[PDB]
């Protein structure tokens, strides 16, 4: 009911890194404090590292196990955006703002970081556990994918959106907004594929899959809180970032056809400014009563 | 979370295996002892309140100036003497969120339920203190409920229009199309839902002054109307809602339907304009016989005969259209078109289905015009004459564009008070007042039709609530017997009040002399058939009330012949969506969708049980989706035989059933005399 | 492939390293020997032809009845005595595919070039056989060309209006918006391009009846207008073309501009609605000094001052608006807005740029109104007064809506015949006749302004063709000297003819007494500056023609003071899209885009060299993209100093130049006195 | 030395079939004989099948096994083109020219056609035989992919090109030329990757790999001959198409670094005939003249 519509929306959102000139960001970058520059670098590396997993494994593995030519095509398109567009865009932002040696060090740090690694490996673990012709394991991986696309990225997206909403780092903020817009539709689409599997299950199996999804969300959420304090306490933003994580967790759940887990909260206004029934022929004698 | 929210959510927490319905009552108390009483604005006396509301442009001073302050004080005291209490949290919440008057910044509550009822009653009475007290007693007892426009806007300075629905006839011309767009924007600005008959517009590929294949058809006008309704969206508060109606014999009927297909392209898809299809008996006959049908080009028919295709009877002119070489037509499969209708209704709930012959075989004003389309809720079925909007500096020929005022009887409260007659007459008087004080300066045909037809719509709510609270299954024959008797009583007293108003004013509605009311034909089935209850339980339900017999109907027929009728149309059963919450009533005469409905407001969730739901009447509150749609059709036809206009009949379907089941339900509705079908809501 | 098409494609085949331009001539012969003569309907005599065309509803009886048949035959004989031959295949192809009258089945040719010219001349003369013969000699010498509407439709019963440029003022009301939509639909039905001023409309987030954040802004009105123009598309022949103009100080200016971005959503982007931006001198001053600017909410300004934001001089009103707390405004960066304009023009060529103060510092009718916006082609610049379209059964206040009359002089043919005066006066008479015979019954302000202002637009074309065939580079100072002298003579004889018509008829245009013509200010620069050629080559070009001196201009000023002026506006240089082909001329006063243009008709390719192109003048026929845009701006300003209205000025950019270069060209145009900038065509 | 330039070339060649309006072919299609229309539909259906498998399976699987994020980005982009652009374009052509029943019938015909099934079996079999960290199985699949890109498509491409060259079906032909332009660069790129693996081998191993490549080519060739006769005999063109496929077989071998195998022949000359702006800020000196 939905793949051709998503095909259309995906291909009409096509874009390339070269379209946004990045050099003019240096005019606001130079005015940020060390803690602001440090947080930005670390957040950016976090997003880059997670998105690489999605391009190399997450999207291609789902495309491999999903049946249907049109679904495979949409999924291929999404994988292309991760590897050919998003990855180059993150690299471009880095090369503009930091010298080569600084980039290498930030990636070394974020690569060793406990909270980034915990979530990255949790997601990758579920992708590696998909078994041929087993729709339960596929569903679990789709849940992981939706959580990455619609939830885990947002502790990171917060900061570029925060600057973007203030008139700072506008070129890289525009790029991030385009990336985020792609991840949103990726999350919604994979969510619909997961609901299709979920709806084929018994009531007991459904309850079991719901427990899986909520348990996974809880593990990721508790690590996100730690990740958040680790990065954002030094710039005083953690309270507001936490509200943004919960709001996006609720969107991820709704993508999977589940109820929101967290109470509704208002979001930081600066970040906001940045942001078929079965056809059966008439058989006659249906006109007589 | 608020305390009342927790108390309302405590309903679903079962105790000893049973729902805690009584907790709901506690919630209302909390909702009043923690929010409403604190957020209300209290004055030293009623004088200061009225002065503050008048000078601050909250109230119109004209309607209040017709009473001395002593009379207004007496009316307010009568309203507050009942000590009305909302039995459910959602009733009070809906009133104080949608209908209670708030300040300019919407931080405080200026109007209580009694204050709103008193203001509406004072507006209704038009200077009569005793009549104002009668209206106060009628509304505080919740026997009668004015429509959402009337209840919300009566006596308010910042009000819109009190008329809910407007029906426009669009003539086949660019001037008429532009005027229809303008009038649609004007009426959506006034807050009313606008319905437009596009059957007179010539189809796609017709000639505009001898250049052929030039017209965009009804789809271009549909896109224009959709953009007009999007632009005029009640100042951004409520999305602009429009309806387009097309005859099924129009050539564009497929393209029309293609506007609602989920795969439609953006240049064809229309999303804010509801669609309705008018099906004459000829189409159903052709589909039944499996004979290939013909859709027609309206402009060729107009050129050949001088009249529009929807202006004459297709049952007698279809063969002449087909055999006429000067009439252009396209071959279609009527059964395939019916299946397309069923598929579209399954996918999106559209189109509305209007069985034209079912409407016009009992229509009392066929002399003025046949009913060619319905309103946005598919319950208004009145005669309309198309207007000839000419060029600038040329006089326009103003026709009749349908518009009626809505008001619903609460069946449970009306029958509990044993006051069918008094409630019906007072509601008719209130609707007559609403029609009289309605003057729309940008819709000329609507204004002329309001002044001439004097049409009103008196609906009913809480049919299923009354039946379930009295131990009667909605699908049972006893329920249909009750509906027959109750709505025959409503029709009798509405006709009596209309004739009494005509006598007291010395005037009838325009062209009443040619109506079936004047000739006495309308009363035929009422002077030969007895509509008293056939079951002892229903007769006991009607005890203490004089059920009209054939002799009373004969006397009423003689009275109408002597004095006439003030209203061309009196009864129409609207959906009554949100005002049914305030009255603690089930929506319209439809069966309940669910026993307890979970609605999300803000970041909180609330549960509204059906009014009177309990352990002893749990299974009498059968959900509509679990019901046989054929028996619901039987109920709606039984009610419809006593309603001069239509009934907003929503079909409640299960996901398992096919489009063939939907087509069977539609054909049974057509067979049983159902005039219109509103929605196909699938569970 | 037809023989003439092969002969035309043989041009590109190079013989001795040179294009076979002469082969094009042979193609024309083939196009007439093989196709045109075979498919041309011939009659035994002209009487039979005229009877057949009148009886079969091809022609109008009224204009032919003003002459005896002998006079009509004499006019046709005068047309055919020239023995006119199309010099290029594309000229004849464009005439016989776009303008020649064809049968209802579109397979036979009823009108030759001489027949169409004779019919247009007879329509122009309005009963004067000698005047008709003068018009025939004017058009068969190809000195003057009536616009595509006039040339195509004059004397034809099945026709649109002879005017196709319409400017509408939209007042800030729903009634006025609906009336603007209706008038746009009616004028697009007539075949005209409609431009609407949206600056008076209040921005998004403004109050409607004192409810906040209610207005949808000008973008919703643009969506409505875009739907109206899509619907009204000349009976499905051409795509409905409309333009919307917004002042740059309107707050919606960004959202306005956002309607043309590729990334814009479907509910934001308008596809068939051109956009133009009006830029007062205050915006340019703010951008120049890098001071942050303010975009104002029009309704707050109207409430505070009682006048619309675009109705007062922003140069003296901007500081008062900024310092007024009751005027709501938003901070913007004017340089960022200029860069956005340049980027949007690079992407799509939109918006059109109107330099308000450049228009209004030489506007002769500022007393009537200041020029607030331009037309769809951005060359009509006239005073307009908004209309107050009230509710129904209420009298409207009809203002002035611009609709000027187009017609172009062929500079090459006019100057080689040494007939600037005669051609200008005859073209003015024909434009006056067409303006007087125009009666639009669905556009009240357009009709009122046509009756009152009597404004016509007399344009020129083949400027680059004439300069290249005379060994003059378009960017050379000699070309600007020639343009100065030629257009000063055109202005002189246009003013003289307007004053002569005013003296003959005894009437001037409405509110002429307040114009600068009446006060003599308009002639100031003409009574002090001599516009005789400063180069000997240009003077030799003007040999045989009297060049008006300062004494002649003083005499003309005295004549205008004594007798008045019949036309409020006389000269406007339109793009002249397809009529330039038939006249074998370069389009407008613009430089040529390509020396030889390749076109695809059906499945066949065709080649049109620029008129008079050869090996000797190949270098002088420089392409527009290769030219320096500053010198093109200089030439257009030189012409504009003698044109009362604007000039359709398209920028021709290379893909290499950036938005800084586009902004520099725009700012140099503003500095040099350019009134309008039409398009940014990137190669 | 080459991936970056292929990346840039691939992304700059990006297109969608919707860019080309197809209603212009309606008349030249109507005018073809029933035999010609039948061959044309079947030819494009055979192409659709090849692109379906190249997009779903071939390109993603090669992407999985090739090392380097940039190489993977190119291969992912090529995969997207196969199924999201190329395979879909054929449906755009079908939906314009043919009624639904004829479309349904031709897709049923691909399922039961023995030559089309054999070629899919052979190519996809090799893709699915790739073993992780086994460069020889990867080489074999890359040879198969080059043979699909640069040889197997051409029995299909012949006919749209043959019409394009006569000025017939030129809109459909424009789509096909864009597809062909893509496959040419895809065949070169995969060829270069195959040569990398081949060049690592001993002389003895190389000799075996040449045997594999030539044996596979001959086996595919013999099947393609039968397929060509089956499709083209009814339009009288089988011998001409055979010359064309031999020509392209040599190009495939060359893409693999091997000598041409078939002798040169004259190809039908008809078929041979068938073949944002930069932004600068405004300076204060740009406002004065
Ligand atoms: N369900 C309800 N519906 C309407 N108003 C209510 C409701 N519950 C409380 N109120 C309002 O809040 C007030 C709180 O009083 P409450 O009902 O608790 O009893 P009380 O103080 O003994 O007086 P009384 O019942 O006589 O008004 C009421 O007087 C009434 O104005
Ligand atoms: N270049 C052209 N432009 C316009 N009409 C042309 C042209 N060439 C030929 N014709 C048309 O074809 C006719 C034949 O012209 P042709 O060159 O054969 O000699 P002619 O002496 O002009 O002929 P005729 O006896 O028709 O006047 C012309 O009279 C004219 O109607
Ligand atoms: C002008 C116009 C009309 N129409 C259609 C819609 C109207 O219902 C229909 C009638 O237009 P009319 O306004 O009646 O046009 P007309 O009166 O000049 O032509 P006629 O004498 O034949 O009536 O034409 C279009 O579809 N597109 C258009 O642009
Ligand atoms: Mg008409
Ligand atoms: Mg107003
Ligand atoms: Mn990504
Ligand atoms: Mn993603
Ligand atoms: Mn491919
Ligand atoms: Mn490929």
């Amino acid at each position: 009911d939905f793949t051709q519509m998503f095909y259309n929306q995906n291909v009409k959102q096509f874009w390339l890194p070269e379209e946004i000139a990045l050099n003019g960001d240096l005019l606001t970058w130079k005015y940020l404090g060390k803690n602001e520059q440090d947080t930005y670098m670390k957040v950016l590396a976090g997003l880059t590292l997670l998105d690489t997993e999605q391009g190399n494994t997450g999207m291609p593995i789902v495309a491999e196990h999903v049946d249907g030519h049109q679904r495979k095509a949409v999924l291929n398109f999404m994988a292309m955006m991760e590897n050919a567009v998003h990855a180059k865009s993150y690299s471009n932002i880095f090369m503009t703002l930091a010298p080569t040696e600084t980039i290498n060090e930030v990636f070394e740090w974020v690569k060793q970081n406990k909270y980034l690694q915990k979530k990255a490996q949790m997601i990758v673990g579920l992708y590696k556990a998909i078994q041929k012709d087993d729709e339960i394991s596929l569903f679990k991986a789709m849940v992981a994918s939706v959580y990455l696309e619609s939830f885990l990225f947002y502790s990171g997206f917060y900061y570029p959106l925060y600057f973007y909403g203030q008139g700072k780092l506008m070129q890289s903020g525009e790029i991030i907004n385009l990336i985020l817009r792609d991840e949103a539709i990726h999350g919604v689409y994979v969510g619909l594929l997961a609901q299709e599997i979920y709806n084929k299950q018994t009531e007991e199996k459904k309850a079991e899959l719901r427990e899986f999804a909520i348990d996974l969300l809880n593990q990721l959420y508790e690590n996100e809180l730690e990740y958040t304090e680790d990065l954002y306490d030094q710039v005083g933003l953690s309270h507001d970032v936490k509200k943004f994580i919960r709001y996006n967790a609720n969107k991820a759940l709704m993508n999977l056809g589940f109820d929101p887990y967290f109470e509704e909260e208002d979001i930081n206004p600066i970040v906001l400014n940045g942001l078929k029934a079965t056809v059966e022929p008439l058989k006659d004698d249906d006109f007589y009563f | 979370v608020p305390k009342w929210i927790q108390l309302n959510n405590e309903i679903m927490i079962q105790k000893d295996g049973k729902f805690q319905f009584d907790k709901d009552k506690e919630a209302v108390h909390s909702y009043f002892v923690d929010y409403i009483n604190q957020n209300t604005v209290f004055f030293h006396n009623l004088k200061e309140k009225l002065d503050y509301l008048v000078e601050n442009q909250y109230y119109e001073e004209e309607f209040l100036s017709l009473y001395s302050f002593e009379d207004i004080k007496e009316v307010f005291k009568t309203a507050y003497a009942k000590k009305f209490r909302f039995p459910s949290f959602m009733s009070a919440f809906k009133f104080y969120n949608d209908y209670a008057l708030k300040t300019n910044d919407k931080k405080k509550i200026l109007e209580r339920y009694e204050d709103r009822i008193s203001i509406v009653a004072l507006f209704f009475a038009n200077g009569d203190t005793e009549k104002a007290k009668e209206y106060v007693n009628l509304m505080i007892n919740q026997e009668y409920q004015p429509s959402t426009p009337t209840f919300l806007n009566a006596g308010r300075k910042r009000r819109g229009e009190l008329v809910s629905c407007f029906l426009l006839e669009v003539n086949d011309s660019l001037n008429d199309i532009s005027r229809a767009i303008d009038i649609s924007m004007q009426l959506s600005k006034l807050g009313g839902g606008v319905s437009l008959n596009l059957s007179k517009l010539r189809a796609k590929g017709e000639a505009i002054k001898d250049v052929e294949n030039a017209t965009k058809g009804v789809v271009g006008v549909m896109k224009l109307l959709d953009n007009a309704f999007r632009y005029a969206d009640q100042m951004g508060q409520r999305q602009g809602s429009g309806a387009a109606y097309l005859n099924i014999f129009h050539r564009d009927i497929n393209d029309f339907l293609d506007t609602k297909k989920i795969s439609a392209d953006e240049d064809v898809r229309v999303k804010t304009l509801s669609i309705g299809v008018v099906i004459p008996d000829k189409f159903v006959e052709l589909a039944r016989e499996d004979k290939a049908a013909y859709v027609f080009y309206p402009h060729t028919i107009y050129k050949e005969y001088g009249q529009h295709m929807d202006e004459m009877d297709m049952n007698e002119m279809y063969d002449k259209f087909v055999d006429n070489p000067r009439v252009k037509k396209e071959k279609i499969n009527p059964r395939k078109l019916l299946e397309k209708l069923a598929m579209l209704r399954s996918e999106s709930g559209y189109p509305y289905i209007m069985f034209q012959d079912n409407v016009n075989k009992v229509h009392a004003n066929n002399h003025i015009s046949k009913v060619k389309f319905s309103n946005l809720c598919s319950e208004v079925l009145q005669a309309s004459q198309v207007s000839s909007y000419t060029d600038y500096d040329e006089e326009d020929e103003i026709g009749l564009d349908i518009s009626c005022n809505l008001g619903s009887l609460n069946i449970l409260n009306v029958m509990e008070h044993k006051s069918i007659e008094k409630t019906v007459k007072l509601a008719t008087d209130s609707l007559t007042h609403v029609s009289e004080t309605t003057d729309i300066r940008n819709a000329p045909a609507v204004r002329r039709a309001n002044k001439a037809m004097k049409s009103i719509g008196l609906g009913a709510m809480n049919l299923h609530g009354y039946l379930a609270q009295n131990g009667i299954a909605y699908e049972s024959p006893e329920a249909r017997d009750f509906a027959n008797t109750f709505f025959m009583m409503v029709n009798f007293y509405s006709i009596q009040r209309s004739a009494e108003i005509a006598k007291e004013k010395g005037e009838t509605f325009d062209q009443y002399e040619g109506s079936t009311y004047a000739t006495g034909e309308y009363f035929d089935k009422y002077v030969s058939t007895d509509f008293s209850p056939k079951y002892e339980k229903i007769a006991n339900l009607f005890e203490g009330m004089h059920i009209p017999t054939t002799e009373d109907w004969k006397k009423l027929k003689a009275f109408v012949a002597e004095h006439g009728m003030y209203h061309s149309y009196r009864l129409c059963i609207a959906p009554t969506g949100s005002i049914s919450y305030v009255q603690s009533s089930t929506a319209s005469v439809m069966p309940i969708m669910e026993r307890i409905e979970e609605r999300t407001y803000g970041n909180s969730k609330t549960y509204y049980p059906m009014p009177g739901l309990a352990s002893n009447n749990w299974f009498f509150y059968k959900e509509a989706y679990d019901m046989d749609m054929f028996k619901v059709v039987d109920m709606i036809a039984t009610i419809q035989q006593h309603i001069d206009q239509g009934i907003s009949f929503t079909l409640f379907l299960k996901d398992t059933m096919t489009t063939r089941d939907l087509n069977r339900i539609d054909l049974y509705a057509h067979h049983r005399g159902i005039k219109t079908i509103y929605y196909a809501r699938t569970k």
